[PDB]
């Protein structure tokens, strides 16, 4: 985040699911999110991430 | 037995070009003028202006057995002409436009096409045909069938 | 809005405007979704409004198995199968918001030793072969409905339905395609297509048999590069009353594909299974086996 | 052979000591044949083992190759069909009306 | 084509093109018309030619007093190598299969061809299949459900190849043009047109048109043609030349 | 005044077949509604005149 | 496609790619396509699709 202008907090990291730990605060609350964004995966040639 | 074939072409490639040229402009430029003013003894007015579609149509006929330039060689040589008639469907929309369906019959063309040719005169060798295409409408049926000779 | 489980089409072409429909599944069970372009300008929405479908019917949930749209008169026609199972036919109304049952589809399919065409009345026989809707179709011009699936329906009103005897019960319908002339191919899981003509009743299968295989070995000594010894049916499809099929080849040198003819006049005249009769004639017995046309010519 | 129809010249060449038979056809200049023909010269196949010469019927355009084949052509003579072969065996004259 | 049998002298059983458009006739009675020659050197074992034929006289078949295994039921199965085996299911002493049955042929409306060359019992003989790529099973039959025939050399060979009678009948109403051989003059400008009516005799050939017209020189002339087709398969044809 | 309506003989009423039926059966308003729908329609013809 | 006003084709089906047989006429000119779609895959609860 920013040195100190960062008015939220987003950390995931997980094993695999889409779930971020968005919390305001210092993480004093830790209000898990299932995040709405699909699951997405390029195709071919060009790209490859597999 | 003998059938036809049908393969579109770059009218700016009427004889390098023999491949398989696909449909991508629909706009019809204007460069005729300058082969239209070339006449001098012809019925046309010279108070209109013309202006030409892109694309051609080729057409060359299959036999098995023989090769495919001695069989067009041959269908010149007796008299072959590919009589095509082509027929517009209009398009699903009756505001906008009209349900009009309209049809145009031509003749082809033949056209030596253009190389080193160690031969005189007869020589690699395929029917051309022009391609207009109307405003309203995309699907076109071309019907490809013999003078009858 | 998503959860979009089916595609399904809308052949027609009405109101200057073309017409798609959208089957969800996992949430709106009882909910579809309509998607009209008019001319590139495309709109999509959720018809079957404010209730769900399944206010009007027994059970609790309803599953869209299959839907229809007709441009004339504003109709939807939708078979929703119910938490036991059952098929209902319903058909909708979009100027006016009515669903109305139409057909209770019934199940344990029935027996026709003699009965090519059958009315389905009430008292009926049934046996233990279920039956299995996919889906539906409607041919347009003369007003008349087609359910397949195990097993094929037909009506020109929307009162009663016709079964017929031939089709086997012991293949299921891949689909089914139209001239929109008087001519349907119906295709089989097994791979097999029955060609049937809107004129008479009878369905008539057309290529595991004796003129198939006529015509392949006739095509064979004709040398022709169009037909291999190995073949994929990558599809088949309608063209101004004539049948092609896309099919690929993988002969060696030559891996290719192509479309070619199904002429399925000659495919049913190579047909030999055909009565016989032998007669004397001049002190020699010949096969002069009979005419089966009512004519001569037309 | 020289046809009037077109204005051309026909020559059945065949190369000694070679199964290699030819049909070649030459434009006339100033009653004068010329190098250059018209289309490329056709080859017969090497089964033709001996040509005897060739007629065209009379009073039209009908080319016939004969030896110990038979071909016919139409047109100029670019193109020529088998109608009958002869093994160990060649046509030796023809009439024709 | 007889296997074993050397190669310098496998032309003398083959059809060949001379047969194009010929009639073939039976000395029983039969009369088919000829309509195209096929080469397959490979795929039939013991066949390598075929004529494909129209029938106009339905043909002969065999009688069952000279043939007395024609009272009985057939049964036929794939045998080791090539072959097939046929079997008569009835064991009757008065049926059999006389040493005279061979090169004959047995035919059932709707399946393969079986040529007898060999009778290894008297109720169980050899066969070779024509087309042997439809069978996949063991096949049953009837009394009346099969027959024979006789084309075999055996006995005298008993078919025909001859050339057909007229079947184009030329009709021309127009004056001066019955001659069948015509010279016309024409100037600049002016253009000679003439009809024709083509009558059949026989079958016709709908789709295709039966007259072929060819040009010695398309490039002094033009020549436009219309050709239609009347309600008996009358071909009306008129060209104009300019 | 008459009403008409068409019966199948092979699976008719008894009473359609006595002619002393006056209301028609299932199978009979089944076929006469599909004759209806395929257009059937009948009419009277006087002979005389 | 729609009765005889469609002026392409397009094809899929295939075992795993997300590929094409879009072509022009009545596939007498078969030139595969390879769509440049992401690949995306849905969510959870409201949603299933595995
Ligand atoms: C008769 O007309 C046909 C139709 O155009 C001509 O066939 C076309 O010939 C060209 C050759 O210039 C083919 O191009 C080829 O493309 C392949 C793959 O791209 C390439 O590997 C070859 O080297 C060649 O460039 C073209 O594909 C072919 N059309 C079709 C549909 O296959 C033909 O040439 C004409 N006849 C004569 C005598 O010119
Ligand atoms: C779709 O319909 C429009 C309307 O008719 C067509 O556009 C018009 O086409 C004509 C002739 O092709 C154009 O006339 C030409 O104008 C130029 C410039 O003034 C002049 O030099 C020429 O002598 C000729 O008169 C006209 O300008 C053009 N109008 C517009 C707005 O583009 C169009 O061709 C149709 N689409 C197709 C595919 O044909
Ligand atoms: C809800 O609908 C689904 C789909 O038809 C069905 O399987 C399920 O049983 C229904 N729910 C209940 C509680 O029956
Ligand atoms: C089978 O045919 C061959 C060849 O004609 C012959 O030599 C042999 O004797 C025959 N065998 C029987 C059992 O007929």
């Amino acid at each position: 985040y920013t040195v100190n202008h960062a008015p939220v907090f987003i950390l995931g990291g997980f094993y695999d699911e889409k779930s971020i730990l968005f919390s305001d605060s210092n993480f004093q609350d830790y209000v898990l999110l299932e995040l709405s964004i699909d699951s997405c995966w390029v195709g071919s040639f060009y790209c490859p991430i597999l | 037995h003998c059938t036809w074939l049908l393969v579109l072409n770059k009218f700016e490639k009427v004889g390098l070009h023999l491949s398989k040229d696909r449909f991508q402009d629909h706009e019809p430029i204007d460069t005729v003028a300058k082969v239209f003013q070339k006449l001098t003894d012809s019925p046309i007015d010279p108070s209109e202006n013309y202006l030409s579609f892109p694309y051609y149509l080729q057409i060359n006929f299959s036999c098995p057995g023989q090769n495919i330039e001695e069989l067009a060689r041959k269908g010149h040589l007796m008299g072959m002409k590919p009589m095509v008639q082509i027929n517009y469907m209009y398009s699903v929309n009756f505001y906008r436009w009209e349900m009009e369906n309209v049809q145009i019959l031509m003749e082809a063309a033949p056209m030596r096409s253009t190389g080193y040719c160690p031969a005189e005169a007869m020589c690699v060798l395929n029917w051309y045909t022009p391609m207009p295409f109307k405003n309203g409408s995309v699907v076109s049926s071309v019907d490809i069938y013999t003078n009858g000779i | 809005s998503e959860c979009i489980k089916r595609l399904c089409p809308v052949y027609a072409s009405g109101n200057g405007s073309e017409y798609v429909l959208a089957l969800t599944t996992g949430k709106n069970e009882g909910y579809i979704h309509i998607g009209t372009i008019t001319d590139g300008l495309v709109s999509f929405e959720m018809v079957p409004d404010g209730w769900s479908v399944c206010e009007k019917l027994p059970g609790k949930n309803c599953s869209i198995d299959w839907a229809t749209y007709i441009a004339d008169e504003r109709n939807l026609l939708l078979l929703v199968k119910i938490d036991s199972g059952q098929f209902y036919l319903v058909n909708f109304n979009t100027e006016f918001k009515t669903l109305n049952i139409l057909y209770k589809i019934p199940e344990f399919i029935p027996e026709a030793k003699e009965l090519d065409f059958l009315v389905l009345l009430d008292t009926v026989t049934y046996t233990n072969t279920p039956m299995t809707p996919k889906g539906l179709f409607f041919n347009t011009l003369n007003n008349m409905l087609y359910i397949w699936g195990n097993f094929i329906l037909q009506s020109y009103n929307r009162e009663e339905f016709i079964f017929l005897a031939d089709f086997p019960k012991e293949s299921t319908i891949k689909y089914m395609v139209n001239s929109f002339k008087g001519q349907m191919a119906v295709v089989t899981e097994n791979e097999e297509i029955w060609y049937f003509l809107e004129g008479g009743y009878d369905v008539y299968q057309v290529v595991p048999s004796q003129g198939w295989e006529t015509y392949h070995n006739l095509q064979k000594m004709q040398k022709s590069s169009f037909h291999s010894e190995d073949e994929s049916l990558v599809s088949l499809f309608f063209e101004d009353g004539k049948l092609f099929q896309l099919v690929y080849l993988f002969d060696v040198g030559k891996e290719r594909l192509v479309k070619r003819l199904l002429p399925v006049g000659t495919l049913m005249e190579y047909n030999l299974p055909k009565p016989f009769t032998v007669v004397n004639q001049g002190n020699y017995q010949a096969i002069s086996f009979t005419h089966t046309c009512p004519f001569k010519e037309i | 052979l020289i046809d009037q129809e077109t204005d051309s010249g026909i020559y059945l060449f065949n190369v000694q000591d070679t199964k290699e038979t030819y049909v070649t056809v030459a434009m006339l200049k100033d009653g004068k044949p010329s190098p250059r023909p018209k289309f490329p010269s056709f080859h017969f196949p090497s089964t033709f083992t001996l040509p005897l010469g060739m007629i065209f019927h009379p009073r039209s355009h009908f080319l016939y190759v004969y030896g110990s084949q038979i071909w016919v052509s139409m047109d100029g003579g670019n193109t020529f069909e088998m109608l009958c072969n002869l093994f160990s065996h060649h046509v030796t004259k023809t009439s024709n009306s | 084509v007889p296997l074993t049998m050397p190669t310098n002298i496998q032309w003398k059983k083959r059809f060949k093109t001379i047969h194009l458009g010929k009639t073939i006739e039976f000395s029983k009675t039969g009369l088919a018309n000829i309509k195209n020659v096929y080469m397959h050197k490979t795929e039939p074992v013991g066949f390598q030619t075929s004529i494909h034929t129209e029938i106009i006289v339905p043909f002969g078949i065999e009688n069952s007093k000279d043939s007395p295994c024609l009272l009985s039921d057939l049964e036929i199965t794939y045998s080791g190598k090539l072959y097939y085996t046929i079997k008569l299911l009835s064991k009757n002493p008065l049926h059999e299969l006389k040493s005279t049955d061979v090169e004959k042929s047995v035919l059932i409306p709707g399946y393969s061809s079986f040529l007898i060359m060999n009778i290894t019992d008297k109720w169980t003989a050899s066969a070779l299949a024509t087309m042997p790529q439809a069978i996949k099973s063991n096949l049953k039959f009837l009394t009346g459900s099969w027959f024979l025939y006789n084309f075999g050399t055996a006995g005298g060979r008993k078919w025909s190849i001859s050339t057909r009678q007229c079947n184009y009948w030329i009709q021309q109403d127009s004056l001066d043009f019955m001659s069948l051989n015509l010279v016309k003059y024409i100037d600049v400008g002016n253009t000679i047109d003439f009809q024709f009516k083509i009558i059949p005799k026989a079958m016709s050939t709908f789709p295709i048109p039966p007259v072929s017209m060819v040009v010695g020189n398309p490039g002094l002339v033009e020549v436009k043609t219309q050709g239609v087709f009347d309600l008996n398969e009358n071909y009306y044809l008129d060209i104009h030349v300019s | 005044i008459v009403t008409i309506w068409v019966y199948d003989p092979e699976s008719a009423s008894t009473e359609e077949l006595i002619w002393t039926a006056k209301k028609p059966s299932l199978s009979s308003r089944v076929l006469t509604k599909q004759m209806n729908t395929l257009g059937q329609r009948p009419f009277i013809f006087t002979v005389e005149k």
